[PDB]
């Protein structure tokens, strides 16, 4: 009923303590280079380290807020140490309601678009007046641009012209 | 039968939630159809009947 | 251990507790990497506590995750823990047959 894109997190001042440019790959091409996704950000080291980020965000518009976020999986322990830097890693996200910790589990997967490793996707709504809560030490791939909306149907699998 | 109409899903059960509401509305809709044209078709029958008793007794006497 | 020894399934409740922080964790069970088992004949879990801070509902930064399950009649349910149990004090012996009714109206 009531959809809206919003920046959730600024690409800008958001992330001081860590890399929001060299988040890109050739399985997600731009102009014809690597890039990634625009609602996200593939936050990777800066210099020699990774800091533990703590960040938060309160639903202070008048709807829910569709909020989605990303643990990566590398595919060797050399791929994650050229990453993060950081060897065991964790990702938590909280609410109200929802709460679940992440660990990246690092192995070789078969090759899907060049890449051995593994992106899990992951979403939760975010009550009005709710607070959410991102905390991670590595692999995390966080949100960019989050959902404002009011829910009310079904979808269609069509190559019927629209009118 | 004996059956318990209501039941519950929580915020990642929305699908199987919409399922059990189109069986409800299935349900309604074939029953709220059936009723009503069975008295349309059966009052017209009962009208009928007493049409030809009336008319089976005048073509008695 | 308790073994079901009534003629019925048993409704067995329990908890696992998440501090907030390492230092709440070890002011409540002295260890810090800690683990909680539980099973059955059937059932079968190891529970491991996820530390961190959470956004404050009731006065709370941890959190507690509520588990059940029904032991049969003659099997034995079994909890072992280092630490996070929230353990069970009273069960509940049942046979099972229906809905749910969310109202305000009146009992007669």
């Amino acid at each position: 009923s009531s959809f809206e894109r919003f920046e959730i997190f600024p690409k800008t001042s958001s992330w001081p303590n860590h890399d929001s440019n060299k988040g890109v790959t050739a399985a997600c091409p731009h102009a014809g280079a690597k890039g990634f996704y625009k609602n996200l950000i593939w936050l990777v080291k800066k210099g020699n380290s990774y800091p533990k980020l703590s960040k938060s965000y309160i639903n202070d518009k008048g709807k829910e807020v569709l909020v989605l976020w990303g643990i990566h999986h590398p595919s060797t322990t050399a791929d994650q140490q050229s990453l993060y830097q950081n060897a065991d890693t964790y990702v938590f996200v909280g609410t109200s309601r929802y709460s679940k910790k992440f660990k990246p589990e690092i192995a070789i997967r078969p090759k899907v678009r060049d890449q051995e490793g593994r992106m899990n996707y992951y979403w939760t709504l975010v009550e009005p007046g709710d607070k959410i809560t991102f905390e991670a030490t590595g692999n995390l791939v966080v949100p960019r641009y989050a959902f404002a909306m009011e829910r009310n149907s079904g979808i269609i699998i069509s190559d019927t012209p629209v009118h | 039968q004996f059956t318990a109409v209501g039941k519950e899903f929580n915020h990642l059960e929305k699908r199987i939630e919409n399922l059990n509401k189109k069986v409800d509305d299935g349900f309604l809709d074939i029953w709220t159809y059936n009723a009503e044209l069975l008295v349309l078709l059966e009052n017209e029958r009962t009208l009928d009947y007493h049409d030809s008793n009336v008319k089976n007794l005048y073509e008695k006497v």
